[PDB]
């Protein structure tokens, strides 16, 4: 489901905290 | 039938915040959502450069496994080149990936879903929605 | 038997691009 | 079998200059050459933004109709993401389009044809030929 993804494993807080589009 | 192409910003926000309102939108729009392979590249890069790469890869992987990822193909390229030309003609800056995603969507008649409306609003022929 | 397009020489010998064509590339 | 992916700079230079050394390689490797759709996009932008769009489009169309344009697909995107992240960590990035092309060639096991050896040298797993 999407529900299981939304409630599951979380990304670390640093993940793409800036996107870095050049 | 595909209707929405999620931009990179919306994907990052969704991954980082797992927001309730997006979950509801996703559930309602299952099988009408896609991303560009351009956005896939940005999510993998984000995962792989981060402080928890294997873990962040797995989150990215479960996200993309639940929607369609479109190859950036010849028609996407052509639509993107046209758009870059018209934006240059108007001296309007848009970032390189945003441009490709806008061309990609435009080549498929898709709505771009983005929480950075200001960047996409000046692309000619855009159709946009903000889910945040 | 390998399929082939039109010849390369027919393109190289064609009349080419205008002079201004991508005098710069423009990569950010 | 496809063996070579031409970088955008090589394409531009060949279009503008029709050089003998390139013509020889082209004929030697007919049916073994391709470009990425990322390059197509740049060439279409070059054409459309020029003083002679119609003329320059036709030159480009003649170039690409004699080789293959490959779709920037899921594996290209993943491999590009991975390479980007390695380059970031080592502090030697490459321009955005060039990174994509190298990632695309990487994913397909192809040799990148470029005169920018210094830049491209540093991309992991890359194979390079300079046809100048
Ligand atoms: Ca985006
Ligand atoms: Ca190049």
């Amino acid at each position: 489901s999407w529900d299981s993804w939304f409630d599951g494993e979380g990304a670390s807080t640093d993940f793409m905290s800036t996107r870095e589009q050049p | 039938m595909l209707k929405f192409m999620l931009d990179t910003n919306t994907c990052i926000f969704t991954i980082k915040n797992k927001p309730e309102h997006i979950r509801e939108r996703f559930n309602l729009n299952t099988s009408r959502m896609c991303i560009s392979s351009i956005t896939l590249m940005e999510l993998i890069y984000g995962a792989e450069k981060s402080l928890a790469p294997e873990r962040n890869l797995a989150v990215v992987e479960g996200f993309i496994s639940r929607l369609e990822v479109l190859d950036y193909d010849t028609q996407a390229a052509i639509h993107t080149g046209q758009i870059r030309a018209e934006l240059a003609r108007k001296g309007t800056p848009v970032g390189p990936y945003d441009q490709m995603i806008a061309g990609h969507a435009g080549s498929r008649g898709l709505v771009v879903v983005t929480n950075n409306l200001r960047e996409f609003e000046r692309i000619p022929g855009i159709r946009i929605e903000d889910w945040c | 038997i390998t399929p082939v397009g039109e010849s390369w020489d027919s393109w190289f010998d064609g009349e080419g691009a205008s002079t201004d064509f991508m005098s710069t590339r423009e990569q950010p």
